């Protein structure tokens, strides 16, 4: 019975990359609903759950990522590693061409990861994300 | 909004800019200068040590760093090691990467005629061969006497052609090779946004900082803002004929009777009797046609009465006015 | 002069002997250890790509390597009667459907003609390759970086493979070298060719970091290397612990950098690196013996000398009143083995095969050791409970240990390998004091260039208006010092002139202004944002 | 907790004893004046700024004798605790290392580090420069040792 009732065509991976590449993946996931309008209230150092992700720029990330991160980090030589190191897995890419988007000029980045993969990496490094997820 | 703006400054000439920037740039901070030029030259010995190791070694910092990479690479570094390995010292190649000019083909063209042309290489040249070309010529260079015979220079790493992705990992498979020496400087913040693992990994990079401050004059060159049209057509009337000057005045008189913009115009119907009162224009062709050379070298602008205003401000009529048309 | 034409070339130790007997022989354990990997995966994809004769025989054999670095070279075999051939197609030349059929089809056929010694680059040539070149083909396609193409081509593109099955004297092999994420790419392609793809599926693994095989490896190899001439601290290894973390992909390669570049520390400033042979005890000098004397444990245990003995005259005479015997006192303590290498080695190959136990990092099993907390590093396990006391080892405070060591405790490697990078640029120009110390007089009245306006930088808005900020610029500037700069000199000329102008003073500021501003581009600090207004501009950069 | 009840005024006459006691001279004592005026007008709470700018001048006026013992630091924070009457020493340098960055982008300190020639300078460019030949205080310094040499020393014989 075992066999006609289950599909077998399919030959939910723990992903490999790094802590702090970790806490960059769930940074750039956050900016799928926060809005600029409201993420430095709810952020102080003081649903699109479905829908497409919006767009990045750069900084916003480490706007974001220096907020979230257990003054106990500073240096972002590694930091920067991760973000082209993210770019070769095809798990954020650019809104352009494949090309300049290194010097500062207009380039917008995006995610690419489905909710449940953000889901299980979230609990994989013990942080919480879906209070931060509000309708 | 009343926002204070660039076209509302006290403007600067060509000569005048330069020569007065020249002045500073080399008797600002002269004396601390050097002084830190003294201070950072007893870590050349340590470069040179390291050097041998293969690795490539990357200057950041703030300020230009074109000059001191070119005392640090040509007068010191490779005659140093030419004498220590025991003749033509060792060959030295910049890559000016502010220089947006800069192909992946071209260099490497450069390359494998400054590395030696043991094999007829050109039968391999065929059509992206270059990963081709150079993966053959890396694992041949596994098996070589370990000797750097080459040293290249890539000024400012993050330039508009170097940065490109395709050029980066082709820099990225050279590093690798014992025999090359890679020593290069970038100058943008966001410079280690250029490299993941993979590349480091072939680039065993490390830093060292040099902050000079330096003006970076070779590489202003290339930039421009607004300072390199208000001054575009302020010297084309320098060389027409003496009536459109004067059909400029006419026109720029009435245009700043009234920020320069369309409401102070004119129409067209009574400028053409207001150029036909002081005996200038004869109809509307012979108006219009040396108002096309006006409309050509974009020195007006027309909008809808038939409203021509000039686009400049309401200080640059007025500078129109006194210098190049009295 | 010529700097603006791009690419001119131009042709213009009794110590470090000791390092070059020690650095190759290191290397030497190095890359044969990276043949050994070299060989294990060329091995692996070998065996597994012949002997897999299934029995419909309608399908092509594929392969997935997981976690492979997109850099894998391969090998084949000779296996005469049969040309067996390779391609390569990387994303770079991924455009279409159309081009990476025609290049790889080019790809093959100089690579048909120069083993046999006008046709169109299609698969007609894939047909008549029988006819065209006497002996049959089996060609593999080595798919280097898989995730960044445009699946739908390379679903268009395996349909395209498909036709080729009705000619029976061909076979076909797909190499698909992922980074990682084999989950992903199975949501990507079409679910059709899935059930094309899942006749014959190998999911053989290549990682460099498989269960710390080689990590641990050459991290044993680096341990005999440098066997009792040195040490290697508890502050310095929790660095290779923790920075290491931080790289996946290849900890290998980064485990040869950051050591060998800790080694280049060591011999190039310690003057008792020579002392490490005691054949070297000839080049004693009262220089060495004075630099000897501020070691903390010489001098802690000089203090534990005069406690223990409250007689000191003993204590007194072996201090700097002799020499003979105060370098006496120095060799006793001078071939001191440290057995914690020995012990590591003892306890490395026990769990190895005894246990049996791979899942663990010798690094930290090193650094457990130099705490003591190796009885809370085999508790992971539960299954060294009947040899905790035999494996036991309390490491002992040894003594002259701190003139052959290495540890980060200068935060030098930390600097110059892994630097604070806009860190040390925003404290580069808030503070510029530390950096630099007739013309020079203004220097101590005046910031320079790029950093006077660094501080306004800082105490400006999101989004700023250029002109103010140009207002706010010239309150920064006092009037008398460059009444007093412009006249300066009066060789020049043509200076002079628009020195005796009465808004020379409100000219030469804008001009110095955009200097600036025009060098904060370069460095992408300023943004101009919507070009052909430049009325206000944009800050990225922030202080973290 | 005298620090903690904030908002009040420290007079003309009431700053000067409050650096007149920590022996500062008569440049920077005009100086706190001068740059309290400055903060009085956009302040938050008058008693952290107070003291978070006193103690890193005494950190660069008194580094002659503070690089030269490292037991009077303690004494130039608690003779503080003491005098604000603090909760311990937590919350003080929490102050010191706030309104150091507060008080980087100013003119007068980048003067009074090189007025005073305090810092030390040699060690800074050459350790932000990434220099080999750099300090490595796995070691006590030759002056240190010295100055532990012969305290101890004669405190044998």
């Amino acid at each position: 019975i075992k066999l006609f009732l289950s599909t077998d065509d399919n030959l939910s991976q723990t992903y490999d990359l790094s802590i702090i590449s970790k806490y960059l993946l769930i940074a750039s996931y956050i900016c799928s609903y926060l809005e600029p309008r409201y993420d430095a209230s709810i952020f102080s150092r003081k649903n699109p759950r479905y829908l497409q992700p919006s767009l990045f720029a750069i900084e916003r990330l480490l706007a974001i990522f220096q907020a979230i991160f257990p003054s106990l980090m500073k240096a972002n030589i590694e930091v920067f590693q991760n973000l082209s190191e993210l770019h070769t897995l095809k798990l954020i890419a650019t809104t352009m061409n494949k090309n300049i988007d290194y010097l500062s000029p207009k380039v917008r980045w995006k995610v690419n990861v489905p909710w449940e993969i953000i889901k299980e990496i979230s609990e994989s490094v013990h942080f919480n994300i879906s209070d931060y997820f509000s309708d | 909004k009343s926002r204070h703006t660039m076209s509302m400054a006290p403007d600067v000439t060509r000569e005048e800019f330069s020569l007065v920037s020249n002045f500073f740039n080399e008797n600002f901070q002269k004396r601390p200068r050097q002084k830190l030029f003294e201070i950072q030259k007893k870590m050349f010995p340590q470069y040179w040590f390291e050097l041998t190791q293969g690795f490539s070694l990357l200057f950041y910092g703030v300020g230009s760093k074109r000059n001191f990479l070119e005392e640090f690479a040509i007068d010191y570094l490779s005659p140093k090691i030419a004498y220590s390995q025991l003749v033509n010292s060792i060959p030295c190649l910049i890559l000016n990467g502010y220089n947006p000019s800069c192909n992946y083909r071209d260099v490497f063209k450069e390359i494998t005629d400054l590395l030696v042309p043991a094999e007829l290489t050109r039968s391999e040249t065929k059509g992206n061969h270059v990963i081709l070309q150079i993966q053959k010529m890396i694992d041949f260079y596994k098996n070589q006497p370990l000797d750097i015979k080459l040293i290249l220079v890539v000024h400012n790493l993050d330039g508009p052609s170097i940065r490109k992705n395709t050029f980066q990992t082709m820099l990225s498979f050279l590093s690798v090779i014992r025999q090359i020496a890679i020593v290069a400087s970038t100058d943008h913040i966001y410079a280690p946004l250029l490299w993941d693992n993979m590349k480091a990994q072939n680039y065993n990079f490390v830093f060292h900082d040099i902050s000079n401050f330096e003006p970076s004059t070779v590489e202003s060159t290339f930039q421009d803002v607004m300072k390199m049209g208000a001054e575009g057509a302020k010297y084309v009337l320098q060389s027409l004929t003496v009536n459109s000057k004067k059909m400029y005045k006419l026109l720029i008189e009435t245009q700043m009777q009234n920020r320069g913009t369309q409401r102070t115009g004119v129409e067209l119907k009574l400028f053409n009797h207001l150029c036909a009162a002081d005996f200038i224009a004869s109809n509307e062709i012979a108006l219009r046609s040396m108002l096309r050379e006006f409309i050509e070298h974009k020195m007006a602008n027309i909008t809808k009465m038939e409203i021509i205003w000039v686009p400049y401000t309401y200080a640059e009529l007025e500078k129109l006015l006194k210098t190049v048309l009295n | 002069a010529d700097a603006q034409r791009s690419h001119y070339t131009v042709y213009p130790e009794k110590r470090w002997e000791l390092y070059h007997q020690l650095h190759s022989h290191f290397h030497d354990q190095v890359d044969h250890i990276i043949d050994n990997i070299e060989a294990d995966l060329k091995a692996e994809i070998s065996d597994l790509l012949y002997s897999e004769t299934t029995q419909k025989r309608r399908c092509f054999n594929t392969i997935f390597l997981l976690g492979s670095d997109s850099t894998t070279k391969i090998e084949l075999k000779d296996e005469s009667s049969r040309y067996n051939v390779l391609i390569e197609l990387t994303p770079k030349e991924s455009p279409n459907v159309r081009m990476m059929l025609r290049r790889s089809m080019y790809k093959l056929y100089s690579a048909a003609d120069a083993e046999e010694h006008d046709v169109s680059y299609d698969l007609s040539l894939v047909e008549n390759f029988k006819r065209l070149f006497g002996k049959d083909l089996a060609m593999v396609f080595n798919f280097k970086d898989v995730d960044s193409i445009n699946f739908n081509t390379l679903d268009n593109f395996i349909i395209l493979l498909k036709s080729a099955f009705k000619y029976d004297h061909v076979k076909i092999s797909l190499i698909f070298n992922i980074n990682t994420n084999l989950s992903n790419i199975e949501k990507n392609l079409r679910q059709s060719t899935i059930r094309l793809l899942k006749r014959n599926y190998h999911k053989l693994d290549v990682s460099s970091n498989k269960g710390f095989k080689y990590g641990n490896q050459i991290f044993q190899s680096f341990l005999d290397t440098v066997d009792g001439k040195l040490n290697l601290s508890d502050r310095f290894v929790e660095f290779i612990l923790s920075k290491m973390a931080n790289n996946t992909n290849h900890n290998l390669q980064l485990l040869t950098k950051m050591l060998d570049y800790s080694l280049m520390s060591y011999f190039f400033q310690n003057a008792f690196s020579v002392f490490i042979d005691p054949v070297n005890v000839d080049f004693l000098n009262d220089d060495y013996l004075k630099i000897l004397s501020r070691c903390p444990t010489f001098m802690f245990f000089v203090e534990g000398l005069i406690k223990q003995h409250a007689p000191a005259d003993e204590i007194l005479s072996l201090l700097t009143n002799k020499n003979r015997g105060l370098e006496e006192f120095f060799v006793e303590f001078l071939v001191r083995e440290n057995p914690i290498n020995g012990h590591a080695k003892f306890v490395a190959r026990f769990l190895e095969e005894e246990l049996n136990i791979t899942n663990f990092n010798l690094i930290e099993l090193y650094h457990n050791l130099l705490i003591g907390k190796l009885d809370s590093y085999l508790d992971r396990w539960s299954a060294c409970k009947e040899y905790k006391d035999r494996l036991h080892f309390e490491p002992i405070d040894t003594i002259f240990q701190e003139l052959f060591t290495l540890d980060n405790r200068s935060g030098l490697l930390t600097q110059s390998i892994f630097p604070s990078y806009k860190s040390n640029i925003e404290d580069n120009l808030l503070s510029w004091e530390q950096v630099l110390p007739l013309s020079g007089d203004l220097d101590k009245i005046m910031a320079p260039v790029l950093g006077q306006l660094f501080k306004l930088y800082r105490e400006a808005n999101m989004t700023i208006n250029i002109y103010d900020f140009y207002i706010a610029f010239r309150e920064t500037l006092p009037k008398e010092e460059i009444l007093n700069f412009i006249r300066k000199d009066p060789s020049n000329t043509k200076l002079l002139e628009l020195a005796e102008t009465p808004d020379a003073f409100d000219k030469v500021a804008l001009i110095l202004f955009m200097q600036a501003i025009f060098a904060f581009e370069n460095m992408g600090l300023i943004k101009f944002q919507s070009t052909k207004s430049y009325d206000l501009v944009e800050k990225c950069v922030w202080r973290g | 907790s005298l620090l903690v009840k904030k908002y009040c005024k420290m007079t003309t006459e009431e700053i000067i004893r409050l650096c007149n006691d920590f022996e500062l001279p008569r440049e920077v004592a005009y100086k706190i004046v001068d740059e309290y005026n400055i903060n009085a007008s956009r302040l938050v709470c008058p008693w952290q700024l107070v003291c978070g700018l006193v103690l890193n001048c005494t950190f660069i006026v008194f580094n002659e004798r503070r690089r030269k013992d490292p037991r009077i630091d303690h004494f130039i924070v608690s003779k503080m605790c003491s005098l604000m009457l603090t909760s311990k020493v937590d919350d003080v340098i929490e102050c010191v290392k706030l309104v150091k960055e507060l008080i980087i982008g100013e003119k007068w300190f980048r003067d009074l580090q090189i007025r005073y020639d305090d810092f030390r300078y040699d060690e800074i460019i050459f350790r932000k420069l990434g220099s080999m030949l750099q300090t490595t205080n796995i070691l006590v310094t030759d002056d240190q040792y010295n100055i532990w040499k012969k305290r101890i020393e004669m405190d044998l014989a």
